[PDB]
């Protein structure tokens, strides 16, 4: 299905909701448009205004918290929106960054409604919502030059110390952070070297089987698949494929099941990958 | 040169139901497709079977590229069952593979011994009761029988039978069997008769409880448990089937799942391939069989239906997923949450 | 001096009834009397017991002065028979002196025979189960199965099979065969006489509502006894068959010898005749008084004989007594009736 | 029981009938009186008239012929009397002898109504009455001097014994090729006239006869069987006081009643030894 001309300016992110029925899009026009997609039919519900610059990404909160969406933008703010009775309205704002905010991701639901935020100021902020409504955020210096992405690890399978998330920055590193009670915040677990240029995205696989999988995608035109078998053990570096991709890679995304990766590059192409016996990666559906 | 912001990108994301979302080439539109993943197809044969209630195609498909020998035995079973029908299958699986009279009193004779004498007395003395006793305390059983077999008393007419069982029961298998029949019980046969004569036990169970399906099924299950514990796997499923015990069969098939999933793994399959093929074959086998029995409460079984559900929804087939979800206890908030997600997703 | 005629003389003559007629010393008178014939006395006892019907004394007399050993038994049989009575007599004389099982451990149907029968049972085919058993040495089972149904024919085809090969290898078996098929002819005729009291109970047992048959067999048995040395017991059987004819006949054959034993005991031909004929008649009288009882020639003839010994004593009342008991169809009995009548009246 | 003065002239015979109830007497007065005896009473019923001489003896016939009595007398005739309808009438008369008739006796009924007669003329006559009434008797010379008595042998072959004034006792048997009774045995044992002879009625094997004599002795003659001779046995070893006149056997027990001249009556019976003694 296609939804043509959703915006006039370039669209930077399009994310469906927990049901794969509703969808949000953000653009350089500075708005977020919400659509309801049925079969091969769709309907624009509303346009969200408020941001003062391009909107880079958006994410949907788990349904048990209601119909909520988070957005981040060049303006350095994260805005929270909600749909109450077919109508949307800004319900909160997070603005602790001195530069562009590049990603925002809702935490696994068991954790309550939490927001992981990455900014070009070099910091990451973790935000939850008080009973009253406002927010109390955790701020950490995570990368020199900038942070471009931060993705949550799946919830361990209610202890808070087991919460981890991975970041990727313009210093070429991929980092792993874990919450520590004593420190009252997230602390550095590992630093993963393997890129020669800015990491543009990192995604942790939700896969529920022995090994943990994370993917870093870079300006150096590579995709690394990190794996770990032991909780405190080292992460193994495995190039998605031996040769550089035609262009820069911007996003990586895992399937809910099957552990299938979907890569997005500069040649505006999207490749699907799966892991074989040899523990290596190959196309998951009719290559092109 | 590299730039910090605004570069075009497909920004693809996976979404529920096996959907792939991405920005269009012009960068002002959005595309939502359902990508082709080699080996990841929607199970239409099962959807068809489940709706038509015709499992022939499904049975045949499995029957062709079947795995181990036991699994072949199982599917073959389902093939026949699907043809002849539940009743006919059971009838065939449980089925099996005057005289000289002339006495003429001759010559003279006499009663010798205090025994042959006292009994004779008891008789003509019209005292058949004691005559039986004296015949029994002595080892003159046929005598006691022939006598009681001529009276219309019961307590006595049965005192003789108990006497017979009392000393011959342990010395003869036929004698031991007659016992249970005479006492109208099968407990001894179900628990101790050679597992090789199981069809006899079965038939016995059937002819003792024709108006009591509960007792019959209970016994039939007792015998089945025993068969299984003695390596007679196939005959246990038959007894279980005849008793409408889908639980028993389900458990057997569940316990064998891990090993099955391991043989597929050795067949040079990845964890996913192994899990997926194993699960699907397990569910199809169960659904088909579940169709010919008389029956979801099992804890492990529900978790697997829930695993089958996720592999299903990722093929986009919310119709099949719904079908299976509805067969699970809505009292389970997992099943509850799942139903809701699918509902909203497909609706 | 001797003279041809008219001489004085008593001119005695004997006259019926034991009377002696003569002429008195005056030559003008007649005298009719009954001479005292020592050894010949009127039989009072018999006359008084024949009326009062209490043979206690009569039985007692004979018993006290009894002859040979056998004869003594006869009277004693009547002595007690007198006290206890017939019914009580025949009684005293015809009378006499693990369950459970708990099945254990494994077992199995070994052999085609067992398996076949077993299958028949469960297949609710009780009928064929019995066939397969009998066509094999499994008769106890055939019986147990058969002792569990109702079907008579089957519940009987087994018995017949039993007797078919056992009734000849065991006396008790042969006896059951007879009690089963409701019959005695086998016992009564072939069972050892030594077990007669058993053959007797078997007749009272099989024919309780049919006396005519009961006594036939009973009599049939009585003969077998007598003709095998059991004289004393054969009379018992007869006494219960109400066959006074049998007891009589026995006694009429034993008559000769019993009269010779007396003759040797220093008794004249007449003393033995009279004596014997008396004891016999009395014995027959008392006995006939306790049984369910004349068409016997010899018995009659000998009865007629006792009448004459009786009248010769003057007792016309006893003579008539016995006269009546004889068939009024017998002319000799007819003529003697007339005579004794006119003689007494 | 006595019946004194039954006649006025010495009585010579007193005989009761087949019932021992009725009785007949006879004597010199030439008449026969009929009596009836009961307990200890009697009542004359009649007085028979006809004989021309003293009446010697009388004999009652068998009832199956009627109420009849036979008599014989010194007049040499035998007279039969009969009580038909309550009255006695002389139905017939037998007189073929030429001297006194001393005995007359009715044969055994099986023979029919026959009469045995003996006379002092030495002859014996046997009389059976014809179908019409007349009599066609058999006469045989039996003894020299005279025949005093004659008695019949019990019925079986028909025999009778006689006793005479020749001292002999004789047995007679009927013969066909002779149509008369012929002499079978002549018994010698008396030494003077034989007054009476009586053949015992006993049916036992052995035959018994008694002969009485003027010699004062009584002899019992016995015969074991057809092959045995008639054996002589004196009633007693010593002679009797007076002449013996009559002998009579009882109907049962074979008891003998002897009548003597001393007017005495002695009764005898046989014992184990075969000898006689007081009964």
């Amino acid at each position: 299905v296609v939804i043509a001309n959703a915006h006039n300016e370039m669209i930077h992110d399009a994310v469906m909701d927990y049901y794969g029925k509703r969808m949000a899009t953000c653009s350089s026009d500075k708005t977020i448009k919400i659509f309801e997609v049925e079969g091969e039919t769709h309907k624009l519900i509303d346009t969200l205004t408020g941001h003062e610059g391009p909107v880079w990404r958006v994410d949907w909160a788990h349904p048990k918290f209601g119909t909520i969406l988070a957005s981040c933008s060049y303006d350095g703010k994260v805005m929270i929106w909600k749909e109450e009775n077919g109508r949307w309205s800004q319900i909160a704002v997070h603005a602790v960054h001195s530069a562009s905010v590049n990603s925002v991701q809702w935490a696994p639901h068991e954790y309550g409604p939490m927001l992981l935020v990455a900014s070009s100021d070099g910091k990451v902020s973790v935000v939850e919502f008080k009973e009253n409504g406002t927010t109390s955020p955790i701020i950490i210096d995570a990368h020199a030059i900038g942070v471009n992405s931060a993705s949550w690890a799946p919830a361990t399978i209610g202890t808070k110390e087991s919460r981890k998330f991975v970041t990727g920055g313009a210093d070429n590193l991929v980092k792993i952070w874990k919450y520590n009670s004593d420190a009252q915040t997230y602390v550095l677990e590992s630093t993963l070297e393997g890129h020669s240029d800015w990491v543009r995205d990192v995604a942790w696989s939700p896969t529920v089987l022995l090994r943990s999988y994370m993917a870093s995608v870079s300006q150096d035109r590579t995709c690394i698949i990190w794996t770990q078998d032991n909780e405190q053990g080292p992460w193994k570096k495995t190039l998605l494929k031996e040769e550089k991709f035609p262009d820069v890679l911007w996003r990586a995304s895992w399937s809910l099941s099957g552990n299938v990766l979907a890569l997005s590059g500069g040649d505006n192409k999207v490749t699907l990958w799966k892991e074989n016996l040899e523990g290596k990666w190959e196309p998951a559906g009719e290559v092109h | 040169a590299p730039t910090w912001y605004g570069e075009p990108s497909p920004a693809a994301h996976w979404a529920f139901g096996g959907k792939l979302v991405q920005i269009t080439p012009d960068g002002k539109g959005v595309s939502i497709t359902n990508p082709k993943i080699s080996g990841l197809e929607s199970n239409t044969t099962l959807s068809e079977a489940l709706k038509t209630k015709d499992f022939k195609p499904l049975i045949n498909q499995r029957l062709v590229k079947v795995i181990d020998d036991v699994n072949e035995e199982d599917w073959n079973m389902l093939e026949k069952l699907s043809m002849d029908g539940t009743e006919e299958f059971l009838k065939e699986a449980l089925a099996f593979d005057q005289i000289e009279t002339n006495f003429q009193p001759e010559g003279d004779f006499s009663l010798s011994g205090n025994i042959e004498q006292t009994i004779s007395k008891n008789l003509v003395s019209g005292n058949i009761k004691s005559a039986v006793k004296n015949s029994l305390e002595n080892d003159l059983m046929m005598e006691a029988m022939v006598i009681a077999l001529d009276s219309n008393n019961e307590r006595l007419k049965e005192s003789v039978k108990n006497a017979y069982f009392a000393k011959y029961g342990s010395k003869s298998s036929l004698s031991r069997i007659l016992y249970s029949i005479s006492k109208r019980e099968v407990d001894d046969l179900v628990e101790n008769l050679d597992v090789s004569q199981w069809k006899f036990i079965s038939k016995a169970i059937q002819n003792l409880y024709p108006n009591d399906i509960a007792q019959r099924n209970e016994m039939m299950i007792k015998l089945g448990d025993r068969m299984k514990e003695n390596g007679h796997r196939q005959d246990s499923l038959t007894l279980y089937l005849a008793a409408g015990s889908l639980d028993k069969v389900a458990s057997i098939w569940l316990s064998e799942f891990p090993d099955l999933e391991d043989k597929l793994k050795k067949d040079n399959k990845t964890i996913y391939e192994a899990h997926s093929e194993c699960m699907t074959e397990f569910i199809e086998r169960f659904t088909v069989f579940s169709n010919f029995i008389n029956g979801i409460n099992n804890e492990q079984l529900i978790a697997k239906f829930l695993e089958f559900i996720n592999l299903t929804t990722s093929t986009g087939n919310f119709e099949l997923a719904t079908e299976f979800l509805n067969s699970l206890p809505s009292d389970n908030e997992e099943v509850k949450t799942e139903k809701a997600r699918v509902l909203i997703a497909s609706g």
